[PDB]
């Protein structure tokens, strides 16, 4: 096979990537994932607040 | 050997060409990655954050910059008058350069979807009072009065328990996508004007300050998407660093 | 069980979202109780109203992708990093490597606090007017502890260990990848703090926002003769950047840089953010 | 061995900028400092200023600052002090040192001693 | 019946009346480091009682013309109580927070103060004015103490980026009409499971009007800001003899 | 600024005599940012003493230091005067670091 020493390891990419030698870090880009989680950075928030509720009551 | 053949496209430098290079160092490992909090897997991620929208970008501001975070709200002798009023065009230069959204709209060149505008009322506690928030699609100038400018899309909001309202500025494009409107002829792209009214006056009992200030944020809904990613103007380098 | 007090939440997962979302017809709404434009900005949350919330919409299947911002594509544009020049004037020259010197780069790399990638150079060589003629250039990576070349004809040179390319310049340029080779467990721009011990005096206040973890060593070029070459040089460096992670978004940087170490501004004229107009009710 | 080589002494008139420049060997020019120390006759030595080599990171005098400024540059091992508006009374001489590390923050080495003089 | 609040940990007890929610940064809770990413060889030492507890701070005036303060952590708390010792006997620490701002006025005041968390807050300098030094900034300046210090130019927050997108962080609000208390949960952020208490501060906090603080003339003048932190899931490692800086 | 007041001004001491210089400081300072330095006549001064009680290679161990506070004192009491030099102590503890008056010997 080849030796796996590439910077995305834990959670990688898909899985189009070409390569000739035996180092896996010199490969190509590939396409990249579609995966986002726009959540944890516009509702940081404990208690669920939902739209129809006003929500400071 | 195999016969082969080159054609044109011969030892070029392509900056964007994504290919297999020659690696320096065998049997490498890199360290092992650890769980750090906040990770970022798109770019559209940052853009749905509200950022500060500098309305009150006068020419008298420019020594004391606090001033243009927030603009003032008062006691009326009138009726109907507006408060002020701001292009729609977050890649146009203006009060959008002060968002997330507007500093990477740079980035990019052509953008679709709706946005979203949240006004926060920072007045005292027993003051009262009715604003009213128009969108207008494109066709014409800022209007002369009250009347004219409700013909649009618009929300009425009463300052009360709640201190925040949010206009969405919907997508009404004729085409799908939208390059960055300037000068010239490339105001075919403009998106419309959006003024904030007095529906009714601001009302303040004795004891209470007659001066209010309204902060206004700024977002991306979840259509919000770009393309054709090029350079932005926003830095300069005239001189050589250190 | 003698003592009852020895023995004794993630928010959101993220999804595949390929396009962007659809549209839902809507109609209108006279209801007391339900409110969904009344937010409250003071909690920290953005706001969760949609467009069917506020006004009647129609049914809208668009099929926008979102790939172009995902971060693999965003920084995957190979940009300039250093120009060296060989006059300096006895045939080599050491640079340190810090790829900061130059504005436009530097202002995407900032945009967050931690990254963590693979790089791959380009090296461009020419005379200073851009006319290429046949010489032999070699380039050297030392990394941090080894010994540095002092001239065109030391021992240094020998490269029994040290990864060294050997190009002509009527070549195409000559391209490498690099691994990710620091000892902590992703680069950081921004390093609060110093890098030593011991009480911090006048002397110490020069040592701030130096991270050891980012230094990767120098760079060396020469011409292979042992004799002086009659040619000048002048390289330059692009990078491109691969398999990458990143971590907390930051501000973007809205003046213009000073130094390559520090975030220091000039402080008389402090550019405004925004361009300026006469009154606030006409545009 | 590790020792500081100094330039010579250098005349200019009153009014005039002038550069003076001391170059070291023998060990790292990077892991160690670089302060300067005038001495003055008839006063005591009196310290300009120190520099970081690594970063161009500098320091001075409150009394000096606007007399002269401080720089470097990494690969040719060499720190040089610029000298801007000069009196009669610069007239003195300017010591380069460097910083000791097992030391408690101790000048160890200095320079040959170069030597400024300031007439019409 | 969401206004109300009451945070209890350690041998203290923060309640409130008029509160926003609480706001978890990037969605994560502090924990203890796991098996998996911890590289230290010996064990760590988990103090949780004498450590984890509410901390204050001192109290800082919104005058009229306030610019805004700033505090570094964990530098506030390498002086007071236990915490302040174990940092010092030790080499290596690992924490997460919960800070905690109050600041309360009648129903005539007004004004808005935006708080916010900003990790690796590096700062900058004026370069002399000109812009021709490379000057850097005192240690008093850089690690204040549990005192804090004063910022010189809020709209650039002396470091180059702009306050207009300051909301990008982890932030809350302190609007003087609606609520009077605003409160942050900060987990550990670094690119390393450990790291030394005494040379490297780990994220900033900043407090900064953004609407000027107004009133009439014969109400009360004196506006007090006070903060209020506490570490949540601390361990050291590392013994050795006392550092003090 | 830390001002240092170096005393005496001259001296003049027979082989085998105690030879006392003293300096007294405005400000109680930390002890062990206090140096000595020795300067031979037409060359570049040369560290003497570091943390007031330690030297450096290349110097015999006959020099030797005893202060805290205000006042610091440095004590050679040997035969040998082919070292004849003007010394000074150099505070570093506040900033800027600062030298001393200065004193000077003369041998019989
Ligand atoms: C023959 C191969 C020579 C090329 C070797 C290049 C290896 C170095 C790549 C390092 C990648 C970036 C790491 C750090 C970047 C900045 O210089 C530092 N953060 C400075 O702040």
């Amino acid at each position: 096979h080849e030796n796996s020493n590439s910077a995305s390891e834990g959670s990688t990419i898909n899985y189009t990537t070409i390569n000739y030698y035996k180092d896996a870090y010199a490969a190509s880009a590939g396409r990249q994932d579609m995966s986002q989680d726009p959540k944890k950075f516009t509702d940081p928030v404990m208690d669920v607040i939902h739209e129809m509720a006003p929500p400071l009551k | 050997g195999i016969p082969t053949e080159l054609k044109p496209g011969t030892n070029q430098f392509l900056t964007t060409d994504d290919g297999v290079s020659a690696p320096i160092l065998p049997g490498f490992h890199p360290t092992p990655p650890i769980h750090i909090p906040g990770e970022v897997h798109n770019l559209l991620e940052i853009c749905r954050v509200e950022t500060i929208l500098e309305v009150n970008n006068l020419k008298t501001n420019e020594t004391t910059p606090m001033q243009r975070l927030c603009f003032p709200v008062s006691v009326q002798s009138k009726t109907g008058e507006l408060c002020a009023a701001f292009r729609a065009d977050p890649g146009r230069d203006g009060p959008w350069q002060s968002t997330i959204l507007g500093q990477l709209c740079r980035y990019y060149t052509q953008w679709s979807g709706s946005l979203e505008v949240t006004f926060m009322f920072a007045g005292s506690f027993m003051a009262t009072g009715k604003m009213l928030i128009a969108y207008t699609p494109p066709g014409g100038n800022v209007p002369a009065d009250r009347i004219t400018a409700m013909l649009g899309t618009h929300v009425i909001w009463d300052f009360g328990l709640q201190s925040s309202v949010t206009l969405v500025v919907p997508w009404i494009s004729n085409t799908h996508y939208r390059a960055h409107a300037r000068a010239g002829y490339f105001d075919y792209y403009t998106t419309g004007i959006i003024t904030i009214w007095y529906q009714t006056n601001y009302v303040v009992p004795i004891g209470a300050p007659t001066t209010a200030y309204i902060v206004a944020l700024a977002a991306a809904q979840d259509n919000f998407t770009m393309k054709l990613c090029k350079d932005t103007e926003d830095i300069e380098q005239t001189a050589n660093i250190q | 069980d003698p003592i009852a007090d020895m023995i004794d939440r993630s928010l959101t997962a993220l999804q595949v979202l390929p396009t962007a979302a659809n549209t839902e017809a809507s109609s209108h709404r006279l209801g007391t109780g339900v409110v969904p434009a009344l937010q409250a900005a003071e909690t920290g949350a953005s706001s969760n109203a949609s467009d069917k919330n506020l006004i009647e919409t129609r049914c809208v299947l668009n099929h926008h992708s979102t790939q172009e911002t995902a971060i693999g594509n965003f920084f995957s544009r190979a940009g300039l990093v250093s120009i060296i020049t060989m006059p300096n004037t006895d045939g080599y020259v050491n640079w340190d490597i810090d790829l900061m010197g130059y504005a436009q780069l530097r202002r995407k790399c900032e945009l967050f606090t931690y990254m963590r990638f693979d790089a791959e150079f380009t090296f461009v060589v020419a005379k200073p007017n851009g006319v290429l003629v046949p010489q032999l250039l070699q380039y050297m990576y030392v990394p941090p502890g080894a010994p540095k070349p002092t001239s065109r004809d030391s021992f240094a040179w020998q490269t029994a260990t040290n990864p060294s390319v050997f190009v002509k310049m009527t070549d195409p340029p000559a391209q490498v990848s690099v691994p990710f080779m620091s000892p902590a467990s992703a680069y950081q721009w921004f390093y609060d703090g110093y890098p030593t011990f011991g009480e911090h005096l006048q002397a110490n206040d020069l040592d701030y926002g130096q991270c050891p973890n980012n230094m990767m060593g120098t760079f060396s070029i020469r011409t292979v003769g042992t004799e002086k070459s009659p040619h000048s040089i002048t390289l330059r460096v692009y990078m491109r950047i691969k398999h990458v992670r990143a971590w907390i978004p930051r501000p973007l940087r809205n003046q213009p840089y000073l130094f390559k170490t520090n975030p220091n501004y000039k402080g008389n004229d402090i550019k405004c953010t925004s361009t300026s107009r006469d009154k606030i009710t006409t545009l | 061995e590790v020792q500081l080589q100094q330039s010579g002494p250098e005349l200019v008139k009153p009014g005039a900028s002038v550069k003076m420049s001391c170059k070291a060997s023998g060990y790292t020019f990077t892991d160690y400092y670089m302060k300067w120390v005038k001495q003055s006759h008839g006063k005591s030595l009196e310290w300009i200023g120190d520099i970081n080599p690594n970063n161009g990171a500098t320091s001075y005098n409150q009394k000096f600052k606007g007399k002269a400024t401080l720089t470097v540059d990494k690969s040719s091992s060499t720190a040089y002090m610029q000298l801007n508006s000069l009196t009669s009374e610069d007239s003195a001489v300017y010591y380069c040192a460097r910083r000791g590390y097992g030391l408690y923050y101790a000048m160890d080495y200095w320079g040959q001693g170069t030597s400024v003089t300031v007439s019409s | 019946s969401d206004r109300v609040a009451q945070l209890t940990i350690g041998n203290s007890t923060i309640t409130t009346q008029e509160a926003a929610n609480i706001v978890i940064a990037y969605g994560e809770w502090p924990e203890y480091c796991p098996d998996t990413d911890a590289t230290a060889v010996d064990k760590p030492t988990r103090p949780d009682v004498s450590v984890n507890r509410f901390f204050t701070l001192d109290t800082k005036s919104w005058a009229k013309d306030s610019k805004g303060w700033y505090w570094k952590f964990p530098d506030v708390l390498t002086e007071v109580g236990v915490f302040g010792q174990n940092a010092q006997f030790h080499y290596l620490y690992r924490s997460g927070f919960c800070v905690h701002v109050q600041c309360n006025a009648s129903k005539f005041h007004q004004g808005a103060l935006l708080v916010a968390v900003l990790p690796e807050y590096v700062l900058g300098t004026i370069a002399g004015g000109t812009g021709n030094e490379n000057s850097h900034p005192p240690y008093a300046t850089t690690q204040p103490g549990q005192v804090g210090a004063v910022l010189t130019h809020p709209y650039v927050l002396d470091a180059g980026i702009p306050l207009s997108q300051l909301t990008v962080c982890p932030h809350q609000w302190i609007n003087l009409r609606t609520n009077n208390c605003a409160t942050i949960i900060v987990p550990y952020m670094n690119t390393v499971p450990f790291d030394s208490a005494l040379n490297h501060c780990n994220f900033g906090l900043l407090v900064i009007p953004v609407v000027p603080l107004d009133f009439n003339a014969g109400a009360t003048s004196e506006i007090p800001i006070t903060v209020t932190i506490a570490p949540m899931c601390a361990e050291f490692a590392g013994l050795r003899q006392a550092v003090k800086q | 600024e830390i001002v240092l007041t170096q005393s005496p001004t001259t001296m003049a001491a027979s082989p085998g005599e105690k030879i006392t210089i003293t300096c007294s400081a405005s400000s109680s300072i930390s002890s062990n940012y206090l140096h000595w330095y020795q300067q031979k006549p037409g060359f570049s001064p040369k560290l003497l003493i570091y943390r007031t009680s330690n030297l450096a290679s290349g110097v015999p161990a006959r020099f030797s230091g005893s202060g805290s506070g205000t006042s610091y004192s440095l004590t050679i009491g040997t035969m040998e005067a082919e070292d004849v030099a003007t010394y000074y102590c150099q505070q570093g503890s506040s900033i800027p670091h600062t030298f001393g008056g200065g004193t000077k010997l003369e041998i019989k």
